[PDB]
């Protein structure tokens, strides 16, 4: 399967630098020109640059030309995005994307392809703080239970349900900003009362703290 | 920079029936013959854009018969011959003649399904936050449609406002309803101080009320 791997993002000061990558897999990464995508919260998609197979022709937005640089290791199958003097309009969750096949003089477009997960980039004066989490448990034949992630900055964090196991009947909902400035988001399951007492633990991930809390709801 | 303009940019629809997006750009996006610079993006909630359409019509691997594009120049349509629950999300036309590229400013299908009513579940602090000296209480209103329901706080009774927070899932590619998860945030000092908390949901002509006392 044709597949890209983003890795990089995080938290940084305005005029502050970060490097993004993009591994490719199950293809002929040197064959495609290769292009970033981003979206600003809450908004819809915005192209940042390209580059060519090869790497000779590079391509950039207004906006972030003399900050940005777009280069590729085609032996390590690896694309980057190397962000210089960050802006807070650079927040955004940023995608690579296969563009054109590059074989011929002339190449063939075939849409953009294939997407990669995202990673997200956060600009910003204020400090990292990694997440508390609290379990959601009752004071019926199908009871809920839940993860409370409260207190923490910046978005995003990711949860899953015994590493990924449960899947089913999931709903991990949008974080509220709070007054204090911090985000505070919820999880939830639905699962047999009979067999409360199966095990359930929330996998809570967030990157920018380098943190990752694993809670058993009881 | 060519402007790729969408219509409409919310767009309703019962399951089985058709589906109509426009997009049109600023300029002619036909390099030549046959090439129409002009694609098709869907972003499901949560994920990555995925290629629908690429070169005015041409359907990417994997995308169901059902997704058809046409056009040419400067005006530019998807169509979605009988909508699916799974199709929900948003959709984007994008110009690749030129660098920059741009897209539409993205369309959002809802899926048009039966009223459902909420299963409630109430939760009281962890007995850990409270040591922090915060209590968040936690209403659920799981898979219901459509997304306008209220949720009341209430604490022995007394209305609650401007101590709570919501958010709201997006369509469930499944089922089509919506959840929604409420927080109320009081300090320890006032939590210890009241014995019931409720959270009234109302939909409609039915009110459900899920409580729980704080020394049971």
């Amino acid at each position: 399967e044709v597949q890209l791997v983003e890795s990089g993002g995080g938290l940084e000061q305005p005029g502050g630098s970060l490097r993004l990558s993009c591994a490719g897999s199950g293809f002929t990464f040197r064959d495609y020109a290769m292009t970033w995508v981003r979206q600003a919260p809450g908004k819809g998609l915005e192209w940042v640059s390209s580059i060519s197979g090869s790497g000779g022709n590079t391509y950039y937005a207004d906006s972030v030309k003399g900050r940005f640089t777009i280069s590729r290791d085609n032996s390590k199958n690896t694309l980057y995005l190397q962000m210089n003097s960050l802006r807070a309009e650079d927040t955004a969750v940023y995608y690579c994307a296969k563009d054109r096949l590059s074989i011929t003089i002339r190449p063939r477009y075939y849409g953009l392809d294939v997407w990669g997960q995202g990673t997200t980039v956060t600009v910003s004066s204020a400090s990292t703080k990694g997440p508390s989490v609290f379990p959601l448990a009752p004071c019926e034949s199908t009871a809920a239970l839940g993860c409370l992630v409260k207190d923490y900055f910046p978005e995003p964090v990711t949860v899953s349900w015994n590493s990924g196991a449960l899947t089913s009947g999931v709903h991990t909902f949008p974080a509220v900003l709070q007054s204090s400035g911090l985000y505070s988001l919820s999880s939830v399951v639905t699962v047999p009362s009979s067999s409360l007492g199966k095990t359930y633990t929330c996998n809570v991930d967030h990157k920018p703290s380098n943190t990752k809390v694993d809670k058993r709801v009881e | 920079d060519i402007v790729m303009t969408q219509s409409p940019l919310s767009l309703p629809v019962t399951p089985g029936e058709p589906a109509s997006i426009s997009c049109r750009s600023s300029q002619s996006l036909l390099y030549s013959i046959g090439y129409n610079y002009l694609d098709w993006y869907l972003q499901k909630s949560g994920q990555s854009p995925q290629l629908l359409i690429y070169l005015g019509s041409n359907r990417a691997s994997g995308v169901p018969d059902r997704f058809s594009g046409s056009g040419s120049g400067t005006d530019f349509t998807l169509k979605i011959s009988r909508v699916e629950a799974e199709d929900v999300g948003f959709y984007y036309c994008m110009q690749a003649l030129q660098t920059p590229y741009t897209f539409g400013q993205g369309t959002k299908l809802e899926i048009k399904r039966t009223v459902a009513a909420p299963s409630v579940f109430i939760f009281p602090p962890s007995d850990e936050q409270l040591k922090s000296g915060t209590a968040s209480v936690v209403c659920l209103l799981n898979n219901f449609y459509p997304r306008e329901a209220k949720v009341q706080w209430k604490v022995d009774n007394a209305l609650q406002s401007g101590n709570s927070q919501e958010s709201v899932t997006e369509q469930d590619s499944k089922d089509s309803t919506y959840s929604l998860s409420s927080t109320l945030t009081l300090s320890k000092a006032d939590y210890e101080k009241h014995k019931v908390y409720a959270c009234e949901v109302t939909q409609g002509t039915t009110s459900v009320t899920k409580s729980f006392n704080r020394g049971e």
